């Protein structure tokens, strides 16, 4: 009855940046999937590939929790076949993705007063992202056809930018912690059941 | 990859950049208009510092993408916007003197005052002194003598400075390619490279001028019955043919007519309508009055406030100890944050001062998803006129019945009416000559067309032609009496309250007209009307994308200025008028003054 460690996952002290999100593999324990709902009204509980009301009655293998901390208005982009600067750059979902995402605001945890510059995200890069991969790379983006040699200059930008989370921010621009599950259904020998 | 791609880029990262940097200018900003301490204001200087650094610094970075080589259009918007050099296209040497003009004209505005005669110990400034003579006192000579002293001892301080500023604001306008300082104003309305929406700067001189010739009929007989009131008031000094004394026009230079309703009330025993009594009754409160005209807003299909308005904004005097900036302002910080501050006591007057402010912030939420740079009104006249025109359906007998601040059996008359509308012209329309005359003498001195020793006698010159206004007291060229305005002392555009006037009327009545509104102009209400709130939105989130005359044509179905509308407005008054001067003269004679 070794229930899946959710809590660490859900309630951990912080969460990652977008760019370098979190992975954590899940594996022979009880999923119990009926105690996520204990957040102030989580807003977004979506799956794909299957039914939430099911998922605490089958089976899966190679199961991984992912996490971050986006603004509100780029959960949308948590999704298959999503674009934008969350989805090109930090994040990407494949077009057949299987599994959960799931999203709640988190300002009374990220935010702050003077402005929050926990959390990071990728502004540029070179090409998209394939799904779940992660770059976590600092180098310089050229923007430019001059070499900007590893320095930030004119048409040479550093990467990464900052959330810079405020309270009185809107709804839009405040933080939102996201876990995104991922299961493959019905397979091999079964090391993540619950109920 | 291409200059235009680059500077696609290059405004990614500004557009990033500058929402952060702005928001903390805004919201040290907020902090001190909120709670004035003296470390809130060094935290709000040192943030518009920041701010004010990383736009040059940003102007000087997007000089390096020529505009010759861009052909999407926004992004051209957003680039010229950027590269504007400013007053920074002079010598490091000359532009600091300028700015040692600009902040001694504002010093001497602001704190000039004048003592009385027989009186050294006393003394009165602008504010609240000398305006409250010129706005309350009904005595000829002490009205003259606060109307003299202002211009005899605060104006002629200002006089050679303001001759060094018209050669320093020339000589930057012109290093960047503008005619004059008065071109560069009207660069405000200037529209290239779209077709059938162009605008060229000296159009708006055509268009102000051909609209204005409309409004004489007006004016001329408002100015006609005004003076007629008068002269009854004032027997022995005022003409029934002449201009009327600048002293005698409501406040320092008669921009506007409102405190002569006192004497110029047609029907004085028919009260009007207050609802601040009722009001009162109902025991409402500041809540109440943002959330009624948040429900006012609703009814056009326009969204309900965010929640952060609520919890961010200042809606009452916060009184004890914790000193407030009470002017209504609509705060718009960016990121989500949209904010009123005022001061709001429970009266019929902040009834309707919140439902103009709060039309500010549809406007301000309507655009907020356009790119930072773009992030404003069609042209400087767009964003006043929205507030306008919420306080014009806000104030009407029919909006006020439908929310039970008045009677349901309340019956209009044609006197009140008739009254309405008076004090209505007084401001509205009695500001539109002395708009139009007052830019155009700014326009012809930055163009040369005014020698320096004649800006004194062709400003008066001008006056009694145009304003049909008249100075009570001869003045040289030692006097310097634009300069003793606020918007000219303190380096401001000025025709842009013309231009708004003019939209605010187009756009009530094209929205009235979607309404289905029956009946005269004034009396229309556009609330539970989703059609002409979808017209208006069509408009505000627009912001600065588009040309204003496309903007414009949205509202309106037209391209252009057009001054029918307000002319529309006032119908009922204009032919009330010319009845009433059957037996007056109408228009005046230039060469009749009160000091023979
Ligand atoms: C997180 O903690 C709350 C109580 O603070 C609890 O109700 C909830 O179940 C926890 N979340 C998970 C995933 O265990
Ligand atoms: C106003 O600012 C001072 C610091 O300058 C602070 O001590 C005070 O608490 C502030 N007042 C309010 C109501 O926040
Ligand atoms: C201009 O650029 C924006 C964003 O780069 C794009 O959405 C728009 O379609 C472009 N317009 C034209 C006319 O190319
Ligand atoms: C605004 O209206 C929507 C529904 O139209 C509602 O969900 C939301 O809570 C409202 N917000 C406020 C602040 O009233
Ligand atoms: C708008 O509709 C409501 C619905 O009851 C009504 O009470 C109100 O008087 C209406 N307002 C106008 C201006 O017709
Ligand atoms: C009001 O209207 C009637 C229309 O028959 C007219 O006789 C009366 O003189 C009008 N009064 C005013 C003050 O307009
Ligand atoms: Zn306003």
């Amino acid at each position: 009855t070794n229930l899946c460690p959710f809590d660490e996952v859900f309630n951990a002290t912080k969460f990652a940046s977008v760019y370098a999100w979190n992975r954590k593999r899940i594996s022979n324990c009880v999923a119990d999937y009926s105690v996520l709902y204990n957040l102030a009204p989580f807003f977004t509980f979506k799956c794909y590939g299957v039914s939430p009301t099911k998922l605490n009655d089958l089976c899966f293998t190679n199961v991984y929790a992912d996490s971050f901390v986006i603004r509100g208005d780029e959960v949308r982009q948590i999704a298959p076949g999503q674009t934008g600067n969350i989805a090109d750059y930090n994040y990407k979902l494949p077009d057949d993705f299987t599994g959960c995402v799931i999203a709640w605001n988190s300002n009374k945890l990220d935010s702050k007063v003077s402005g929050n510059y926990n959390y990071l995200y990728r502004l540029f890069r070179k090409s998209n992202l394939k799904p779940f991969e992660r770059d976590i790379s600092t180098e310089i983006y050229q923007a430019g056809n001059k070499p900007c040699n590893g320095v930030a200059g004119f048409n040479c930008y550093f990467p990464l930018r900052s959330y810079s989370f405020r309270p009185t921010y809107g709804v839009g621009h405040q933080p939102y912690r996201v876990v995104v599950l991922s299961f493959e259904l019905l397979h091999a020998p079964a090391t993540v059941c619950g109920p | 990859s291409t200059i235009e791609e680059q500077a696609k880029t290059f405004l990614d990262k500004f557009n990033h950049e500058a929402e952060d940097l702005f928001y903390q200018s805004s919201l040290a900003s907020w902090n001190y208009n909120t709670n004035i301490t003296e470390e809130n204001v060094q935290n709000m200087n040192n943030a518009g510092d920041k701010w004010s650094a990383f736009l040059k610094e940003q102007s000087t970075l997007a000089q390096m993408y020529p505009l010759q080589e861009i052909q999407n259009l926004t992004v051209k918007l957003q680039l010229q916007a950027l590269q504007q050099n400013g007053s920074s296209v002079l010598s490091e040497d000359k532009s600091k003197r300028l700015n040692t003009i600009l902040n001694t004209m504002s010093t001497i505005y602001s704190t000039g005052k004048v003592c009385n005669p027989d009186n050294p110990q006393e003394c009165l400034l602008l504010e609240p002194g000398l305006n409250e003579i010129m706005a309350n006192s009904l005595d000829y000579n002490e009205r003259l003598w606060a109307w003299e002293s202002w211009r005899s001892e605060v104006g002629k301080q200002l006089r050679p400075l303001y001759e060094e500023y018209v050669v320093l604001k020339n000589e930057m306008a012109r290093a960047n390619h503008y005619e004059d300082y008065g071109d560069y104003w009207r660069g405000d309305y200037e529209v290239n490279g779209v077709d059938g929406y162009d605008y060229s700067r000296g159009q708006l001189i055509e268009d102000v001028e051909h609209t204005f010739e409309e409004i004489k009929p007006l004016y001329e007989h408002l100015h006609a019955y005004v003076r007629a009131k008068l002269m009854n008031a004032y027997p022995s000094y005022i003409s029934p043919i002449g201009c009327l004394p600048a002293h005698l026009l409501g406040d320092m230079w008669g921009r506007f007519w409102t405190n002569l309703y006192s004497l110029t009330v047609p029907f004085g025993q028919k009260p009007n309508i207050d609802v601040t009594d009722a009001m009162v009754d109902q025991a409402w409160d500041a809540q109440r009055i943002f959330k009624e005209a948040e429900k006012f807003f609703v009814s056009v299909g326009l969204p309900n406030m965010t929640q952060g308005f609520w919890e961010n904004s200042m809606l009452t005097d916060p009184g004890n100890v914790q000193k407030a900036v009470c002017h209504p302002t609509a705060w718009d910080l960016g990121k989500g944050d949209f904010r009123i501050l005022m001061c709001t006591k429970v009266t019929m007057d902040d009834f309707l001062t919140a439902h103009h402010e709060m039309g500010h912030i549809q406007y301000d939420m309507a655009y907020a998803a356009q790119p930072f740079l773009l992030r404003n009104g069609a042209n400087e006249g767009f964003h006043e006129a929205v507030g306008e025109i919420m306080s014009l359906s806000a104030a009407t007998p029919k909006h006020l019945k439908s929310i039970g601040l008045l009677s349901p059996d309340f019956q209009e008359d044609n006197e009140t009416e008739i009254n309405f509308l008076l004090k209505q012209a007084l401001t509205i329309v009695g500001t539109l000559p002395f708009t139009y005359m007052l830019e155009k003498w700014r326009w012809m001195v930055f163009k040369g067309e005014i020698p320096k020793d004649q800006w004194m006698k062709k400003w008066w010159e001008m006056k009694r032609e145009i304003v049909g206004v008249v100075e009570p007291v001869p003045h040289d060229e030692t006097y310097c009496d634009p300069a003793s305005l606020f918007h000219v002392s303190n380096d401001y555009s000025f025709i842009r309250y013309y231009t708004r006037t003019l939209y605010q009327f187009q756009f009530q009545e094209a929205l009235c007209q979607a309404a289905k509104h029956e009946g005269p102009l004034h009396k229309c209400d556009i609330s539970n009307s989703t059609e002409a709130g979808q017209k208006l939105f069509n408009m505000l989130r627009l912001g600065k994308s588009e040309p204003w005359t496309l903007a414009l044509e949205n509202v309106v179905g037209a391209k252009n200025m057009n001054v029918r509308p307000l002319l529309n407005y006032f119908e009922p008054l204009f032919t009330w008028l010319k009845d009433q001067n059957k037996n007056s003269f109408v228009g005046w004679s230039t060469d009749w003054s009160p000091y023979a």
